[PDB]
Protein backbone atom coordinates (compact mmCIF):
# COMPACT_ATOMS: atom_id res chain seq x y z
CA UNK A 1 0.00 0.00 0.00
CA UNK A 2 1.56 3.12 -1.55
CA UNK A 3 5.16 1.22 -1.86
CA UNK A 4 5.67 -0.12 1.53
CA UNK A 5 5.02 -3.73 2.75
CA UNK A 6 1.87 -4.27 5.29
CA UNK A 7 1.19 -7.34 6.89
CA UNK A 8 -2.46 -8.23 7.69
CA UNK A 9 -2.95 -11.37 10.18
CA UNK A 10 -6.45 -12.06 11.94
CA UNK A 11 -6.41 -13.27 15.46
CA UNK A 12 -8.48 -15.16 17.18
CA UNK A 13 -9.77 -14.49 21.33
CA UNK A 14 -11.25 -17.14 23.02
CA UNK A 15 -13.89 -15.86 25.31
CA UNK A 16 -16.86 -17.08 27.07
CA UNK A 17 -20.26 -16.63 26.76
CA UNK A 18 -23.47 -17.59 29.04
CA UNK A 19 -26.88 -18.96 28.80
CA UNK A 20 -23.23 -22.22 32.69
CA UNK A 21 -21.13 -20.86 30.21
CA UNK A 22 -19.94 -21.51 26.86
CA UNK A 23 -16.82 -20.52 24.74
CA UNK A 24 -17.46 -18.07 21.87
CA UNK A 25 -14.52 -16.81 19.95
CA UNK A 26 -13.79 -13.32 18.83
CA UNK A 27 -11.99 -12.02 15.91
CA UNK A 28 -9.44 -9.02 15.14
CA UNK A 29 -7.65 -7.76 12.30
CA UNK A 30 -4.18 -6.59 13.04
CA UNK A 31 -2.06 -3.95 11.02
CA UNK A 32 1.47 -3.15 10.93
CA UNK A 33 4.18 -1.60 8.52
CA UNK A 34 7.82 -1.41 8.00
CA UNK A 35 9.62 1.66 8.66
CA UNK A 36 12.80 3.31 7.14
CA UNK A 37 15.16 1.28 9.49
CA UNK A 38 14.04 -2.11 8.61
CA UNK A 39 11.59 -1.81 11.98
CA UNK A 40 8.18 -2.32 12.32
CA UNK A 41 5.46 -0.74 14.16
CA UNK B 1 80.89 5.60 12.30
CA UNK B 2 79.96 2.23 13.36
CA UNK B 3 78.74 3.97 16.68
CA UNK B 4 76.30 6.42 14.65
CA UNK B 5 75.62 3.43 11.93
CA UNK B 6 73.52 1.34 14.81
CA UNK B 7 71.89 4.78 16.22
CA UNK B 8 70.90 5.26 12.59
CA UNK B 9 69.84 1.69 12.47
CA UNK B 10 67.55 2.30 15.69
CA UNK B 11 65.55 5.56 14.90
CA UNK B 12 64.85 4.19 11.35
CA UNK B 13 63.69 1.00 13.28
CA UNK B 14 61.36 3.85 15.10
CA UNK B 15 60.71 5.55 12.20
CA UNK B 16 59.37 2.28 10.16
CA UNK B 17 57.27 1.14 13.34
CA UNK B 18 55.40 4.11 14.16
CA UNK B 19 55.06 4.95 10.41
CA UNK B 20 53.29 1.78 9.98
CA UNK B 21 50.97 2.23 13.06
CA UNK B 22 49.77 6.03 11.77
CA UNK B 23 49.55 5.11 8.19
CA UNK B 24 47.06 1.95 9.32
CA UNK B 25 44.94 2.94 11.66
CA UNK B 26 42.14 0.88 12.86
CA UNK B 27 42.40 -2.56 11.68
CA UNK B 28 39.91 -5.21 11.46
CA UNK B 29 39.47 -5.99 15.11
CA UNK B 30 38.41 -2.15 16.22
CA UNK B 31 36.14 -1.86 13.63
CA UNK B 32 34.26 -4.44 14.52
CA UNK B 33 34.29 -3.73 17.80
CA UNK B 34 32.48 0.02 17.51
CA UNK B 35 30.28 -1.34 14.94
CA UNK B 36 28.86 -3.49 17.49
CA UNK B 37 28.30 -0.44 19.51
CA UNK B 38 26.80 1.59 17.07
CA UNK B 39 24.63 -1.54 16.36
CA UNK B 40 23.88 -2.27 20.40
CA UNK B 41 22.32 1.21 20.30
CA UNK B 42 20.41 1.18 17.49
CA UNK B 43 17.38 -0.94 19.31
CA UNK B 44 15.80 2.17 20.39
CA UNK B 45 12.90 2.26 17.55
CA UNK B 46 12.78 -1.28 18.00
CA UNK B 47 12.22 -2.20 21.68
CA UNK B 48 9.57 0.58 22.18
Amino acid sequence: YKSRLYLLWLEQKEITKQTQTETDYRYELKLAHIRYDGTWN
Amino acid sequence: KTVLEKSKAGAQSRFDSYGKLYDENINAGENQAMTLRASAAGLTTAVQ
